């Protein structure tokens, strides 16, 4: 490697820690990577940043994969990556990113301890979900690991209220659930499903929207094998047992056999999505009832698309989705701690 | 893989990575310093085989190896061959391509021994010692790569385009392995840093048509499209297998190699 060359790129390099204060201001500690809130130290900037440090050395597949994407996706509704830091001397990797003060496990745990506030809340959230989720699958990119975590919704400043699509399972190896919360995993996962879908994503964003409507994870429950007894009976528990009629290539499903095995129709008959959602005091004839039926279809290939949800005239109904979620009223939701 | 698919108006291929050509020969005039603008487009061919060589070895798809060869090009478009030893760059290409993938992976051993069996069993003639470098060096490599091509990794090809078009023409068996070979072909010029794919999947299909003496000049009336930019593609690849006949690589390669300039130590 030529020295002046060598040189003249360490003496140009932006480093993270001379741009941005950061230090004890950690805010997320997963496995795929440790994320601080950040301000800057040059420019007098007012503006939040989140810098994710990339979990590991070098560059993984999975780090390779998230930085080719991310590169590449720009959608409102879509978390959007402003600049990558490569950091030499320790082999780590840093993203940056404007900085989200909330999310909807955060929104949705402080209305559970409470117990949507402005009426078009909950639909709006619904749309933005749906519209990033979209530009996702119109560009051959699926998400693969929904949940109101990775639903950040932005605070105070020009994005108010915006929902932000984030932590998108960019590396699955063969695109394969099988290879190294079951609360937002569709059946067809469950039952041994090889590849990720589309239709997988959206049983995960029919999970969130029932969540908030009831502030209650609907398929909440308490190995490498994909099947999982006791999320199957919670499924079925609240949806019925899926007819013959229902979703016929259900025989096709690996562990088809073992859920027969497993499972009695009679278990379930008095069960139906129908009767779930009245103890909730969600009405049946609601054209938000109808749509939330449509995108908990156990059937995959019965399953809506992002771009028919985004259709139905539940979007047309009073109130109409707003840009900014929390419709201009005051956010009452605590800012997050540092950890 | 299909990753951003229909995204190539809005792709940071399209909008930082399609240059001018009077540009890319404003910064190749360092290195014409030290070698004739021959012996820089014979260099450049013999990367482009070396990359093939070792791609297939590991055996990659022809995306990925396309790819890879795009990230070399785009390296050595705006530094000197001076910069970091092109030996040591073609494998680290080969192995970024590879990780942009999620269908399996190339494991650091795997990638250090193709590249020391492919320079060796077939790449002999151009060089007289084992491949010397270690894994370390690819992760440093791999490293400065990443940041002069300010992470840019997705790269568009003509593949995929050429495959709509002669589905189109219902010509699938008498002109896509022809017109295929011919897009493998368009990678030893600067054809991919200068048009959109599309293009070059037509000026390969063009080409294909006159060797097998078809007549397709109604099928591309109908398309909405810059011909005389077409025409100019056509040239370079007629000029490609004028060069290509006169060019003896193995006779040549050792001796254009030695010319090259090559890195400086430190102090
Ligand atoms: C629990 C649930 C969600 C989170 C979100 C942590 N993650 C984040 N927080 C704030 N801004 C971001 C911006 C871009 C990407 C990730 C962000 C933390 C704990």
């Amino acid at each position: 490697m030529d020295y002046d060359f060598k040189v003249k790129l360490s003496s140009e390099r932006e480093r993270v820690e001379d741009l941005f204060e950061y230090e004890g201001c950690k805010v997320g500690r997963g496995t795929y990577g440790h994320v601080y809130k950040a301000k800057r130290k040059d420019g007098k900037d007012d503006k939040d940043y989140a810098l994710k440090q990339i979990e590991g050395t070098g560059i993984s597949m999975s780090a390779c994969r998230e930085i080719a994407l991310l590169r590449e996706l720009k959608h409102p509704n879509v978390i959007s990556l402003q600049k990558v830091f490569l950091s030499h001397a320790d082999r780590k990797v840093w993203l940056l990113f404007d900085y989200a003060e909330h999310d909807l496990w955060h929104i949705i745990k402080f209305h559970r301890a409470s117990k949507q506030l402005p009426r078009g809340m909950v639909k709006s959230l619904l749309y933005q979900i749906l519209d990033g989720i979209h530009y996702l699958h119109a560009n051959w990119v699926l998400h693969r690991d929904l949940k109101p975590a990775n639903i950040l919704v932005m605070g105070e400043g020009p994005e108010r209220g915006r929902v932000k699509i984030a932590d998108m399972g960019f590396a699955r190896l063969f695109n394969s659930p099988l290879k190294p919360t079951f609360w937002y995993r569709a059946p067809e996962l469950l039952l041994g499903a090889r590849h990720y879908t589309k239709a997988i994503d959206i049983w995960a964003i029919g999970c969130i929207f029932a969540e908030l409507l009831t502030s209650e994870p609907i398929f909440h429950c308490r190995t490498s094998n994909p099947y999982h007894h006791d999320q199957l009976d919670r499924i079925f528990n609240v949806m019925g047992f899926p007819a013959d009629k229902d979703w016929e290539d259900i025989k096709k499903m690996p562990e088809h056999s073992t859920l027969m095995k497993d499972f009695r129709r009679n278990t379930y008959t008095n069960c139906s999505l129908i009767k779930y959602m009245e103890k909730h005091k969600v009405k049946p004839d609601s054209k938000a009832f109808h749509l939330l039926q449509k995108l908990l279809t156990m059937d995959p290939i019965k399953r809506i698309t992002s771009e028919q949800a985004m259709q139905d005239p539940y979007f047309l109904e009073d109130p109409l989705p707003t840009s900014d979620v929390f419709a201009g009223c005051q956010i009452p939701y605590p800012k997050r701690e540092f950890l | 893989d299909k990753a951003m698919a229909g995204n190539f108006w809005q792709s940071s291929h399209y909008l930082q990575w399609i240059l001018d050509k009077q540009d890319l020969l404003k910064e190749r005039q360092k290195d014409l310093k030290f070698l004739s603008e021959e012996e820089y487009w014979k260099l450049q061919i013999f990367f482009t085989n070396v990359i093939q060589a070792l791609g297939e070895h590991l055996k990659l798809r022809q995306q990925v190896i396309a790819t890879a060869t795009v990230y070399f090009k785009r390296f050595y478009a705006r530094y000197s061959l001076k910069s970091i030893d092109p030996v040591l760059m073609a494998p680290t290409c080969v192995f970024l391509a590879s990780k942009v993938e999620e269908f399996g992976v190339v494991s650091n051993t795997r990638l250090i021994a193709a590249a020391t069996s492919v320079l060796k069993t077939r790449f002999s003639y151009a060089f007289p010692k084992e491949f010397p470098y270690r894994m370390n060096h690819i992760l440093e490599c791999e490293f400065y790569l990443l940041e002069l091509m300010d992470c840019c990794l997705i790269v568009y090809h003509p593949y995929r385009p050429l495959l709509q078009y002669v589905q189109d023409m219902g010509q699938e068996d008498m002109l896509l392995p022809l017109a295929w070979r011919i897009v493998n072909d368009t990678y030893r010029t600067d054809l991919c840093l200068l048009y959109p794919p599309f293009m070059i999947a037509l000026a390969c299909l063009h080409v294909a048509c006159v060797v097998q003496q078809k007549d397709a000049r109604q099928w591309f009336a109908e398309l909405s499209v810059d011909m005389e930019k077409i025409l100019e593609i056509i040239r370079v690849i007629l000029k490609l297998y004028e060069q290509w006949k006169n060019f003896d690589e193995r006779k040549e390669m050792a001796t254009i190699l030695s010319k090259m300039p090559k890195p400086k130590p430190p102090p």
